[PDB]
C-alpha cells in the first residue's frame, strides 16, 4: 500500500473511542460539563475562568478482573496435543504459558478496550499481544477480501528522548506487522521491503509464518455491549462520580460570590485593597440582604447532596444492605454466594466458557493440525473432559477425610482420584500404616 | 395780510416744532390725560379750573397753558428754552403788528397736597398772547 | 414643546416720534426675526377694578428672545404693540423676555 | 375857524362825492386792551390776531343828512364798514392828523331829537375775539380811516345857507 | 419643552453635570465590588434605584428651579413647592422606592 | 435651568440731559454686563384698584448678579430700561437684587 | 439651576461641608466596624441610607433655604413649609425609608 | 548519555503525580480547595489569609496492607531450584527471604505509588528494591531499542548536614545504577564512567552483572487502577474527609463574621479599642436585626450540617448496619466471610497469584536458568503443587482429632500430612503409647 494510502486511512476514522477511554480512565471528563458558564451578549457559551476543572474515576475494574482472571483460569485437568511431540510437551507442564496466554487473550479481547488487538511478533517470536489506544484508522483492506483487512496503520506522536514530537505511523500487514518511525516524514520507517523487519506476527521454523488468520479489525461495540469492566463500571461509574462529587460539592460551588444590594464603598480599586484591609462586611443604609454567600445554601447543598449521595448509591443500585448474605448459609452453593460480585463475573466466566474460550481449544487443536498430524485429531485423546468442576469443596472432604480414617480408609485417594491428584496409595497408605503400627 | 403766509407763521410754529428735537423725544404724552394714576413722578398738563366760558365769542386772543406738576414734566425743559430766550432778548417784549401784547397783571398761584407724601407738586401758569384783538 | 421657532416672522420697531408737523412721521426699522411668546394675563379676572387693562406691555415669555420685546415691535399674528418694562425672565427655562407694566398710571390728577 | 367833519356819502367812505355837512361829536371806545395797533414786527407771528376792543362814536346831525335810511339797507348788507375819525385840538381842516381806529356798522338803535336839530348816536364795536385770525390791520387802518377827516375840511366852511 | 427649553434646562444643558453628580456619591459605595454599574468602556451606567431617585430628581429639579418654571412672586406660590412636588417626590407614592 | 448665562449686551444706562447747549450732551455708561433673571410684576393681579402697576417696580431675581439694578441700567440682551426699587436681595439661592414697590405715590394731593 | 445658581447654593458650594457633616455623625456610630463607607485611600463614601436622606436634605435644605427660594413675606408662605416638604422629607412617603 | 541530555529528559516529565501522592500521604491538599476566596475588581480570586488551611487524611492503608501481605505470602509447601546446589538451599530454609521478596516485590508494584520502581545495588549486592519520589524524568532510551528505556535520570534536590540545597540528579544505566551528586553543577558525582561505582543492579560472580530485564519504565496507571489501597482507599478518602471536616466544621466557617447594619460606633480605630474593652454589643436605633452570626446560620448551619454528616458516613460509605455477619456461620467460608476487610484485598492477594506471581516462580526458574542447567527445567521436580489452600482449619480438625483418638487413631499424621509436617508417627504414636500403658 502507498504510504499516502496508508495514512490517509488512518484520519478517516475517528480516534475517538478508544481515546476517550484512555482519557476517562486516567480521569473522568470534568470538561464535558465542563463546569457552569456564562451568557454573553453573544450567549456563545464560554467556560468561565473561576470554575475549576475536577474529575475522579475508578480504578473499580482492576480489583475485579484480577480476581475474574485468576478464577476462570482454573488449572486444566489435563492437557493434550494433535501431535505427539507437542502433546509431550502440552502434558508435562502441562501448559501453564498455554492456559495463561489462552486466558490472557480472551480476557483481553473481553476487556477495555480493547476493542482491537494487533498482534506483534515478540523478540522471541513466540505470540506476543499487546495494546495500544486507537489511532484509529479506519480498517481498509488493500487486499481483494473485502471481509479482512490485510493492513491497518495506526500513527501516534511519541515523545522522543529529545521529547520533539514527531509523527510515527505504523504499517501492518497480515502477513507481518511493521512499525514505522516517520521523522522525516518523507518516508516510513524502512524499509520495510517485506518480511524482512518488521518482523512477520510470528514466524515458524524460523521463518516467516502467516497465521492465515483474518487480520485485526476493529471490534464494534457488541450487541450485548458487556463487560467484565462494565457489571462492575456501570455500577461503578455512577458511584465514583457521586463519591468524588460530594467531598467537593460541600466545599465547591459556592463559588464563591458575595452580592449586596448596598452599599458600595469606595471605587472598587480602593474598595478592594481596603475592604480587604478592613475585613468584615458591614451593610448600611438599606439592607443588608442576606447574601450570597456561605449563606443557607451551604447548609441547603448539604442536605441536598446527601440525598443526591444516598441516590448516587442507588444509581450504583449496587445494594442498600449489606449482604445477608442469602447464603453462608454455608454450602457447596455457599462459596458462590460468597461472592456476589465474583459470581456475577463468574458468570462471564461461565460465558466464556461459552464463547469459544472452548473455541480457543479447538483453535489449539488446528494450530496441533497445523503443525502436522495431518491428518488426525488427536486433540480429543479418546475423550474431552472439562472440569470446572469445582467438584468438591476442599474444605468438607478435608474434614470428612480425618474422621473417615479412624472409621475406614479415607480418602485418602479418593480426592485425590478427581483430578487425580496422584494414583498412588502410598499417601493413604502411611496414615494406615502408621494406625496399624500405633502405638 | 398774506394769508397764505399767515398760515406760514403757523407752520412756522410747526416748523419750531419740527426744530425741537427734545419735543419728540421727550413726549412725554404720558402722563397728561390719563396716566395721572400712574405711579410719580406722573406729569399732567391742563388748563386750571378751565371750563368753557362765554359763547359767541373767541375765548381770548392770548392762549394760556396751564402745567400741573407732579414729577415735573418739562416744565424745566421748555423753561430752559424760554428763559434763556427770553433772557437773552430780553426786550423788546413781544408785539404783533403793532397790535398790543401786553396781558393783564398776570397770575400766580401755587398749592400743592401730597397723598403720597411725595415731594410737593408745583404748578405752573403760562400765558401767551399773540396780536391784539 | 415649541421646539425650534418661530419661522419666518417680521418684526417693526418703532422709535422717535415726528413734531412740527400737522401729520406725525414715524420711521420702522426691521427687527432680528425670532420667536416671540407672551402669555397674556388677560388679568386675573379678578377684574376688582375691572377697568383695565390691555397690557402694552402683553406680559411675554420669549425663549432666548430678549431682543424682540421692547423698543421694538414684535410681529406675531400679524399685530403690532410697542414694549416697555425691560424684560424679564421670570419663567422660561430659557431666559424670557416679559414686559412688565402697561403705560400711564390710570391713577389722573 | 372851521370845524366840521362834513357829511357826504353816496355809500363809500367819504362818499367820494360832495355833501352839505354832518357831523360826528368824537369818541374814543378803547384801546387799552393791546391794544392792537398796526404791529410792526419781523420773523413774529401776528397775535393776538385781529380783535378789537371796541368802538365808540357820538354823532351830530342836521337838517340835511342822507344816507340815515342807507344805513338800515347797510345793515341788512351787513357789509364791513369803517369811518375816519377826528379829534377836536386844533384840528385844521386840512392839518389836523387822524387815527387808524374801528368800527362796527351794525349798531345804531334810532335817532332822536327834540326841537333844536337832531342827533344820532353810533356805536362800532367789532365783533370778536377769536383767538386766532386777524384782518388784523386793514379795518384797523380802515374803521378811524373814513368820517372823521384829514377829509371834507374845505365843506366843515359849508353848510352856510 | 422647546429645543431651546431643553437646551436652557440646567440639567439637560449640562449632561455632564447631571451624568457626573450621581455617580460621584454613587460609585463608591453601592456593592462596593464595585458593581460596576459601567461598561468596562467605562461608560456609564446608572443603577436602577439610581436611575429612578435620579430621572425623577433631574427632570422635577429643572423644572422646580424654573425658569419658566419659577413659583410666582405675588402670592407664595403653591404650585412651585406643591403638591408638593417635592413631597410628592419624597416618599414616592409607592413608597421607600424599593421594599 | 439657566446656568452661566451669557449677557452679549452690557447694561448701559442714559443719565442726566443738558441743557443751556444747541445740542444735547448725554453720557451713558456701562455700569457691567451680567445676565439678569426678572419676574414681572405683572401688578398684583388682583387688579382691585389695578390702576397700576407698571414698573418700576420690577421684581427680579438674579443670582449673584450685584451690578444690574438701578443706579445701573437694567440691559437685558440689549433691551434698556430705568428702574427704581432700591436692590433687595428678594428671594435666589446666590445674592439676587429684586425691587419693589411702584414709584410715584399713586395717591395724589 | 444656573451655575451660579448652583454655587450660590451652600451645599453645592461647599462641597466639603455638605461633604463633611453627615459623616462625621456618620463615621463613628454605623456598625461601627467602622464599615468604613471610605476607600482605603479614604475618600469618602456614603452609606445607601445615608445617602438617601443626605441627598434628599441637602437639595431640599438649600432650595428651602433659599435664596429664591425663600418664602414669600406678603402672606405666611404655604410654598416654603409646604407641601410640607419637609413633611415631605419627613415620614419619606416610602415611609420609615428601610423597613 | 551525556549529562546535559540527561538532565532534559527529567524536567519534561511532570513531577506531579508522584509528588502529589506523597504531599497527600503526608496531608491532604487543604490548599486544593483551599479556602473561601473573595472577588476584586479584578475578580480575580484571592485566598483570603483569614481562612485557615487544614487537611487530614487516612493513613487507612497500612493497617489493611500489612495484613494483606502477611495473609498473602502464607507459606510455601515447597521450594526448588533448578540448580542443585539452588535447589539444596532453596530446599533447606527453603526461602524465608524469597517468599518475602517474591510479596514484597509484587506488593511494593502493586502498591502505591510504586509507580516506578528502579533497583539499586545493594551493599551486600543482594537486589535490593528501593522506592524513590517521582523526580519525575521523562523516560527516553538512549539504546536503540525504543521499548525498553536504557537510562533515566531524577534528580532531587536533598537537604545535606548543611541544610544548604543543591541539586542532585542520579544517572541510571539498564546494566548500572548511578547515584550522582551534583554539588558543583558542572559534573555528576564522579566518575561515573561505567560499571564501576555507582554498582550495577547487580552483579554475579563478584562481577558486574546485567539482569537483561527491561530497564524501568514508569507504570501508567492501570486500566484496572486497582489497587490493594485503591479498596479501602475510595472509601476512605470520603471517610477521613468527612470524618476531619465535620469535626473541624463546627468551630470553622463561621468564621467569624459579625456584621451590624447599624450602628456604628466611634471611629474604628477607637472603636475596636473601645468595642472589646466596654465588651458586649448592644443595638441601638434601627436593629438590631439579628447579625451575621450568630444569627439564622448558627441554627440553619447545624440543620445543614447535620444531613451533612449523615449523608457524609454514606458518602464515604461503609455498611450502616454492624455486619451481621453473613457467615459466622463458623464454617470453613466462615473464615472468609470473617475478614469482609480481607477478604476483598483476599481477591486481590489471590489475582496476584494470576498476576504472575507465579510468573514471578517462573522467573525463579529462569534465574535457576541463568545460573545453569542449562538447559533443563527442575524448577518443576516432577509435580507442580500450589496450595493455599488452606484446606484445613485449624480449629476444627484439632477438635476432632482430640475425639477422634480414644474412638480411633487421629490425627496425628493426617493433619500434619497435608504439610505433610512430618511423616513420621512417632508423634500419633507417643499418644497412643499412652493409652496402652493407661493406667
Amino acid at each position: 500500500p502507498d504510504t499516502t494510502m496508508i495514512q490517509k486511512l488512518i484520519d478517516e476514522h475517528n480516534p475517538e473511542p478508544l481515546l476517550k477511554g484512555v482519557r476517562y480512565y486516567m480521569c473522568e471528563n470534568d470538561i464535558e460539563k465542563k463546569r457552569r458558564t456564562y451568557y454573553d451578549a453573544a450567549g456563545q457559551q464560554l467556560v468561565d475562568d473561576t470554575k475549576t476543572n475536577n474529575r475522579t474515576s475508578h480504578a473499580w475494574h482492576k480489583l475485579f478482573v484480577d480476581q475474574k482472571t485468576q478464577y476462570l483460569v482454573g488449572e486444566p485437568v489435563t492437557f493434550t496435543s494433535d501431535n505427539k511431540t507437542l502433546l509431550e510437551y502440552v502434558n508435562e507442564l502441562a501448559d501453564d504459558d498455554f492456559d495463561d496466554i489462552l486466558n490472557e487473550t480472551v480476557k483481553n479481547m473481553s476487556n477495555k478496550g480493547i476493542e482491537y488487538w494487533h498482534p506483534f511478533v515478540d523478540e522471541e517470536g513466540e505470540f506476543d499481544y499487546v495494546i495500544f489506544p486507537a489511532e484509529e484508522m479506519i480498517v481498509v483492506y488493500k487486499d481483494n477480501t473485502r471481509r479482512d483487512i490485510l493492513f491497518a496503520l495506526r500513527y501516534y506522536s511519541y515523545k522522543g528522548i529529545m521529547g520533539e514530537e514527531t509523527q510515527k505511523a505504523e504499517l501492518y500487514t497480515d502477513t507481518h506487522v511493521y512499525y514505522y518511525e516517520k521523522i522525516d516524514g518523507v518516508y516510513q520507517m524502512d524499509y520495510s521491503y517485506g518480511e524482512n523487519n518488521p518482523r512477520p506476527h510470528m514466524t515458524k521454523g524460523g521463518q516467516a509464518i502467516g497465521w492465515g488468520r483474518v487480520p485485526i479489525i476493529p471490534f464494534k461495540n457488541n450487541e450485548e455491549m458487556v463487560s467484565d469492566l462494565k457489571f462492575y463500571k456501570d455500577l461503578i461509574d455512577n458511584y465514583d462520580s457521586i463519591t468524588s462529587s460530594t467531598m467537593d460539592s460541600f466545599s465547591d460551588f459556592q463559588q464563591i460570590v458575595y452580592v449586596l444590594k448596598n452599599y458600595d464603598g469606595e471605587n472598587p480599586k480602593e474598595f478592594t485593597a481596603n475592604l480587604r484591609y478592613h475585613s468584615v462586611i458591614k451593610v448600611s443604609g438599606d439592607g443588608g440582604v442576606d447574601t450570597l454567600r456561605a449563606e443557607i445554601p451551604v447548609d441547603s447543598a448539604a442536605k441536598e447532596l446527601e440525598r443526591i449521595q444516598d441516590e448516587l448509591y442507588k444509581s450504583a443500585q449496587a445494594v442498600d444492605n449489606s449482604p445477608e448474605t442469602i447464603g453462608g448459609g454455608a454450602t457447596g452453593p455457599a462459596l458462590e454466594k460468597l461472592y456476589a460480585l465474583l459470581d456475577l463475573k463468574a458468570n462471564m466466566a461461565e460465558r466464556k466458557i461459552r464463547a469459544g474460550l472452548r473455541l480457543f481449544f479447538w483453535f489449539f487443536a488446528e494450530y496441533l493440525r497445523n503443525t502436522g498430524k495431518g491428518d488426525f485429531n488427536p486433540d480429543k485423546e479418546l475423550t474431552m473432559t472439562f472440569t470446572r468442576t469445582r467438584i468438591q469443596n476442599d474444605s468438607e472432604i478435608v474434614q470428612s477425610l480425618v474422621q473417615g480414617v479412624t472409621g475406614g480408609i479415607m480418602s485418602k485417594e479418593t480426592a485425590v482420584a478427581r483430578n487425580p491428584f496422584v494414583q498412588d496409595p502410598e499417601e493413604e497408605l502411611a496414615r494406615i500404616e502408621e494406625e496399624m503400627n500405633q502405638y | 395780510t398774506w394769508k397764505l403766509a399767515s398760515r406760514a407763521l403757523q407752520k412756522a410754529t410747526v416748523e419750531n416744532l419740527e426744530s425741537y428735537q427734545p419735543l419728540m423725544e421727550m413726549v412725554n404724552q404720558v402722563t397728561e390725560s390719563p396716566g395721572k394714576d400712574d405711579p410719580y413722578p406722573y406729569v399732567v398738563i391742563g388748563d386750571q379750573s378751565s371750563t368753557p366760558f362765554e359763547t359767541k365769542s373767541s375765548f381770548g386772543e392770548n392762549i394760556t397753558m396751564d402745567f400741573h406738576v407732579w414729577g415735573g414734566t418739562t416744565r424745566a425743559e421748555a423753561q430752559d428754552i424760554s428763559s434763556r430766550v427770553l433772557e437773552a432778548l430780553t426786550y423788546k417784549p413781544l408785539m404783533f403788528e403793532g397790535f398790543t401784547f401786553v396781558a393783564k397783571k398776570l397770575v400766580l398761584a401755587q398749592v400743592i397736597t401730597d397723598t403720597d407724601g411725595v415731594t410737593k407738586h408745583g404748578i405752573i401758569k403760562v400765558r401767551f398772547t399773540i396780536n391784539n384783538n | 414643546m415649541y421646539e425650534e421657532f418661530r419661522d419666518v416672522i417680521t418684526f417693526q420697531s418703532y422709535v422717535e416720534q415726528s413734531n412740527g408737523e400737522g401729520g406725525k412721521t414715524y420711521k420702522w426699522v426691521d427687527e432680528f426675526t425670532a420667536a416671540a411668546h407672551v402669555q397674556p394675563i388677560s388679568q386675573e379676572e379678578y377684574y376688582k377694578a375691572q377697568q383695565l387693562q390691555t397690557p402694552i406691555g402683553y406680559n411675554i415669555y420669549t425663549p432666548y428672545d430678549d431682543r424682540i420685546d421692547k423698543k421694538m415691535r414684535v410681529i406675531y399674528r400679524g399685530k403690532i404693540v410697542t414694549f416697555i418694562g425691560d424684560p424679564v425672565d421670570l419663567s422660561g427655562l430659557q431666559e424670557i423676555t416679559r414686559i412688565k407694566g402697561k403705560e400711564d398710571g390710570a391713577y389722573v390728577g | 375857524q372851521d370845524v366840521k367833519y362834513l357829511f357826504q356819502s353816496i355809500d363809500a367812505a367819504t362818499g367820494s362825492a360832495p355833501l352839505f355837512p354832518a357831523y360826528q361829536t368824537d369818541g374814543s371806545v378803547s384801546g387799552e386792551r393791546e391794544l392792537f395797533d398796526e404791529q410792526t414786527k419781523n420773523g413774529r407771528i401776528l397775535g393776538p390776531g385781529s380783535v378789537a376792543d371796541s368802538g365808540e362814536v357820538t354823532y351830530y346831525g342836521k337838517r340835511g343828512d342822507a344816507g340815515q335810511k342807507a344805513i338800515e339797507d347797510a345793515y341788512q348788507n351787513g357789509k364791513q364798514i369803517k369811518f375816519w375819525r377826528v379829534d377836536t385840538v386844533k384840528n385844521e381842516n386840512d392839518k389836523y392828523d387822524a387815527q387808524f381806529g374801528f368800527a362796527y356798522i351794525e349798531s345804531r338803535e334810532y335817532s332822536d331829537g327834540v326841537e333844536g336839530a337832531v342827533e344820532i348816536s353810533i356805536s362800532l364795536q367789532v365783533i370778536g375775539e377769536l383767538k386766532n385770525g386777524e384782518i388784523d390791520t386793514l379795518p384797523e387802518e380802515i374803521v378811524n380811516v373814513s368820517k372823521g377827516g384829514y377829509d371834507f375840511q374845505q365843506p366843515g366852511q359849508t353848510t352856510g345857507e | 419643552q422647546r429645543v431651546k427649553r431643553l437646551l436652557s434646562i440646567t440639567n439637560d444643558k449640562h449632561d455632564e453635570y447631571l451624568t457626573e453628580m450621581v455617580p460621584l456619591l454613587v460609585e463608591f459605595a453601592k456593592d462596593e465590588c464595585h458593581n460596576p454599574f459601567i461598561d468596562k468602556d467605562g461608560n456609564e451606567s446608572i443603577p436602577s434605584g439610581v436611575l429612578i431617585f435620579v430621572a425623577k430628581a433631574a427632570q422635577f429639579y429643572m423644572t422646580n428651579a424654573g425658569l419658566t418654571g419659577r413659583s410666582m412672586d405675588t402670592v407664595s406660590y403653591n404650585f412651585a413647592t406643591e403638591i408638593p412636588s417635592t413631597i410628592l417626590k419624597k416618599l414616592n407614592p409607592y413608597r421607600k422606592m424599593a421594599r
